[PDB]
RNA sequence: GUGAACAGCCUCUAGUUGAUAGAAUAAUGUAGAUAAGGGAAGUCGG
RNA sequence: AGGGAAUCUGAACGAGAUUCCCACUGUCCCUAUCUA
RNA sequence: UUGGCGGAAAGGCCUUGGGUGCUUGCUGGCGAAUUGCAAUGUCAUUUUGCGUGGGGAUAAAUCAUUUGUAUACGACUUAGAUGUACAACGGGGUAUUGUAAGCAGUAGAGUAGCCUUGUUGUUACGAUCUGCUGAGAUUAAGCCUUUGUUGUCUGAUUUGU
């Protein structure tokens, strides 16, 4: 079943504890697990704009909320998940703290 | 000083237990089986309320 | 360090078991002799003290609390155990043919992929005039020297993410072996209270599982803490009920609240239902099972025969600083703030 | 370029991202901090 | 626009040495916690 | 087959009877040999497996994920096949810091600037003070609570008296 919906991750609870020199590279980590626990698939392909919005501080400065917007597709011939991969972006808020979980209708 | 073991000071606790020291411990009991006693009545009636 | 104390290596379990008992009168009536609920809580009391030859007599004191969380006890068994020239032996146990969800849970390690068929020919087996069961209960009768109690918690009333209740053994200082077994009897699928067992001014033994450490470095390095401990005589200051609100009022203070602190206990819930506040600490840390017998024997002083007159419960903040007792103090010293109006 | 300054800190031109990785994060060890009250009572010897 | 005062040594000295007076500190009483 | 008894390892002991073979208590009639002059001459009792012909009974554990009362790793405590279930968010509390961003003002040193040469005259610049503002931010990661919204519920192995 390919479903889009939206999501606000706590990076503040996943990256607390965290040593300063780790928390960006282990925040692509924290998403693609997050990712996986929601969407009950493997391949959890990354936007680059989400790359570019989790750097943004340098590396030991990632912001404690940011809204995402997590969608299912169908993955294409010679793969070995087999056969949906997740995709991960961002979307353009102010300020991310008290935003629902919302399904996203597609067009 | 007198141990924990010493002999006279056990005889003279044992002079206490058979006075006051006892008879406190021995009301309290009575006390706490009587409220036993008490909470098998009100678990009687929640199976009365049932039993309606 | 304490030879005793050897070897210092890590538990069984976390319910540390008892490992002995409250004597036997063969005369005095029927009663439970130990207890058990879920150490959660630690909190200041202020009382004026009547404990006559002291320097603070007729004076007030501010000491340290703990409140252990307990549940009613539900009675779901009976033990009955032979004397032997080899120790005890347990020939015949018998159990209450309904149990709860809970126990049932006790029975299993992974509790969702079973079928959940713990006692059902044991049910079936009840199924009929009695026969067999009132037979095993003229086993236990007939022979069995000392009758012990399967009691277990009410572990959904408490807060704990747990769900899986603990069994437990709590024999009887009630005398006729007789009159323990049909005590029994009257108590299948029945819970008992704590206020049946406990009440003020009653020193006790809290049993724990003393807080884990875990590995640590003649003064050897290896396992700190996890140890199961025995720690006597401590006075239980109040007994506590879930329905009667105004738990933390005195006949001082008078102020209809709950022991319970502002926003709970840090790491743990409320208390919606009986606690036991006994005085000092109590060995392991919150969330943790903690069984209280009482005494062994009669530890009459002073220090055992006084009655408390507690003036005032502390329930203000524990989680950061403690400024207010109420959330209606709060608000009532602050003004009205911004969300309000 | 800021700055009184050859102090640093930031960059333009140009050139790199090479050095096994990943998962955990308890004690110990080395190094650096902070600490009630007292202020060398430590130690042969601040 | 870290002090100060004496003394032993080659009146100030010289990161010379010693002693004392004043100040300071986990060196210690007595360890506790955090980071790399 | 009627009970009674036995808890010290009871696991056995007595007893009520009906049937049922046998009895060397006593007396008869058959059969044995050639295993050749001896050769343990195998008749006991365990633990099983394959076959039979009848009864009976309808699992959990581990891995994997989670939990954190546990934790070097093991191990331990948890949680999860339609629920006062769990996960993510979300709201409410409790705490920590100390008045967020933005905007406005008559509060304004000192100045530029129109000349009505000012007795809060004026237009503008204008540290800071003041107000919206105990606000704003953070608040579980090892705090509490959950009538909100959204989703998950099924993968592999191993085990027999």
């Amino acid at each position: 079943d390919v479903v889009t919906r939206e999501y606000t991750i706590n990076l503040h609870k996943r990256l607390h504890g965290v040593s300063f020199k780790k928390r960006a590279p282990r925040a692509v980590k924290e998403i693609k697990k997050f990712a996986k626990l929601h969407m009950g698939t493997d391949d959890v392909r990354l936007a680059p704009e989400l790359n570019q919005a989790i750097w943004k501080r340098g590396v030991k400065g990632v912001e404690y909320r940011l809204r995402l917007r997590i969608s299912r597709k169908r993955n294409e011939e010679e793969d070995a998940k087999n056969p949906l991969f997740s995709y991960v972006e961002p979307v353009l808020v102010a300020s991310a703290k008290g935003l629902q979980t919302v399904v996203v209708e597609e067009d | 000083a007198k141990s924990l073991r010493a002999s006279s000071h056990l005889n003279a606790k044992s002079v206490k237990r058979r006075g006051v020291f006892q008879k406190a411990v021995d009301a309290r009991e009575q006390r706490i089986s009587d409220k036993l006693k008490e909470d098998l009545l009100k678990q009687k009636l929640e199976d009365l309320k049932k039993k309606e | 360090g304490h030879l005793g104390f050897l070897p210092r290596k890590r538990a069984a379990s976390i319910r540390a078991r008892v490992k002995a008992f409250p004597k036997d009168d063969r005369s005095k009536p029927v009663a439970l002799t130990s207890f058990l609920g879920y150490k959660a809580g630690m909190t200041t009391i202020v009382r004026d003290l009547d404990r006559p030859g002291s320097k603070f007599h007729k004076r007030e004191v501010v000491e340290a609390v703990t409140v252990v969380d307990t549940p009613p006890v539900v009675v779901v068994g009976v033990v009955g155990y032979v004397e032997t020239p080899r120790g005890l032996r347990s020939l015949t146990t018998v159990w209450a043919e309904h149990l709860s969800d809970e126990v049932k849970r006790r029975f299993y390690k992974n509790w969702y992929k079973s079928k959940k068929k713990a006692f059902t020919k044991y049910s079936a087996k009840y199924a009929q005039d009695g026969a067999g069961i009132e037979r095993e209960l003229a086993r236990i009768k007939k022979y069995a020297s000392v009758v012990r109690v399967l009691v277990h918690t009410q572990i959904r009333k408490t807060p704990l993410a747990q769900k899986k209740a603990h069994l437990a053994e709590i024999q009887l200082n009630g005398g006729s072996i007789s009159e323990k077994v049909d005590w029994a009897r009257e108590h299948f699928e029945k819970t008992v209270a704590v206020d049946s067992v406990f009440e003020q001014n009653e020193m006790i033994d809290a049993i724990a599982v003393t807080k884990g450490h875990g590995f640590e470095g003649v003064a050897r390095a290896g396992q700190r803490g996890y140890h199961s401990r025995t720690s006597i005589n401590h006075k239980i200051y109040r007994v506590g009920k879930g329905d009667d609100e105004a738990n933390g009022a005195t006949s001082f203070d008078r102020t209809k609240k709950t022991i319970t602190p502002m926003g709970g206990f840090v790491h743990y819930g409320e208390i919606k239902n009986d606690f036991i506040m006994v005085k000092g600490c109590i060995p392991g840390n919150r969330k943790r099972i903690v069984t209280l017998r009482k005494s062994l024997y009669t530890n009459t002083s002073r220090k055992a025969l006084e009655e408390v007159s507690l003036k005032w419960i502390d329930t203000a903040s524990k989680f950061g600083k403690g400024r207010f007792q109420t959330p209606a103090e709060k608000h009532a010293f602050m003004g009205t703030l911004k969300k309000d109006l």
